[PDB]
């Protein structure tokens, strides 16, 4: 199980945002890290692209990552999901498992109006 | 090929494999015990449609691609014929990289299982290296 928090974010236009991943207790390694989001107004889910406005912070001891956000626009608006990958020598049905589990997701809402700060 | 014990250790030696990454001879050797029996030939499909391969039973999601296997990463960049042979030479290669990915030798369950924690010298034992 992957746990994803927080469930929905609700920010204004220049502010910024974290989501949070956690592997549940389990011996599996967090051998890699994926991002997606489904764009507002769009039902089509794409991969998001580290770097940039988008820091990603890998804490494997702990089988945690995250995703930053700076600098929010409309543009930012949509549902995101983190996905684990989970790499063994030779088979472990456990960490297969494992590969097929999304985040729960963010509802993610960027706010652009008149006289609204952060 | 089915190696003898000593026979295995005395070959995984020449290939580099003691100490390597810190794991001396015994834990390869117990590996290829839990994993293979000593096989070159040994192949088991998983319920994922992956296969393992060979004497330390690589597999095919991850290291080799078989044209079989659904979202092979082949990240050993052979194909996994190649780990079904005699010479252990492409396995041990594979092998050094598996070992590090980030885990160790936990990437093989069948060392966790058996091995770690273990008196893994007892393997190289009476082989005369």
């Amino acid at each position: 199980r992957v746990d994803q928090t927080p469930q929905t974010i609700t920010k204004e236009t220049g502010e910024s945002l974290t989501i949070n991943c956690v592997l549940r207790d389990s011996n599996c390694a967090l051998s890699s890290t994926y991002w997606y989001r489904k764009k507002s107004g769009s039902t089509n889910e794409e991969s998001i692209s580290k770097g940039g406005r988008y820091v990603e912070t890998v804490n494997s001891g702990s089988k945690s990552f995250s995703l930053r956000i700076n600098d929010l626009t409309v543009e930012d608006s949509g549902t995101y999901r983190c996905k684990p990958e989970s790499r063994y020598g030779s088979y472990d049905a456990e960490c297969a498992a494992l590969n097929d589990q999304y985040g729960g997701g963010t509802v993610v809402t960027v706010n652009a109006a008149a006289h609204h700060h952060h | 090929k089915v190696f003898g014990r000593c026979e295995l250790a005395a070959a995984m030696k020449r290939h580099g494999l003691d100490n390597y990454r810190g794991y001396s001879l015994g834990n390869w050797v117990c590996a290829a015990k839990f994993e293979s029996n000593f096989n070159t030939q040994a192949t088991n499909r998983n319920t994922d449609g992956s296969t393992d391969y060979g004497i330390l039973q690589i597999n095919s999601r991850w290291w080799c691609n078989d044209g079989r296997t659904p979202g092979s990463r082949n990240l050993c960049n052979i194909p996994c014929s190649a780990l079904l042979s005699s010479d252990i030479t492409a396995s041990v290669n594979c092998a050094k990289k598996i070992v590090s990915d980030g885990n160790g030798m936990n990437a093989w369950v069948a060392w966790r299982n058996r091995c770690k924690g273990t008196d893994v010298q007892a393997w190289i034992r009476g082989c005369r290296l």
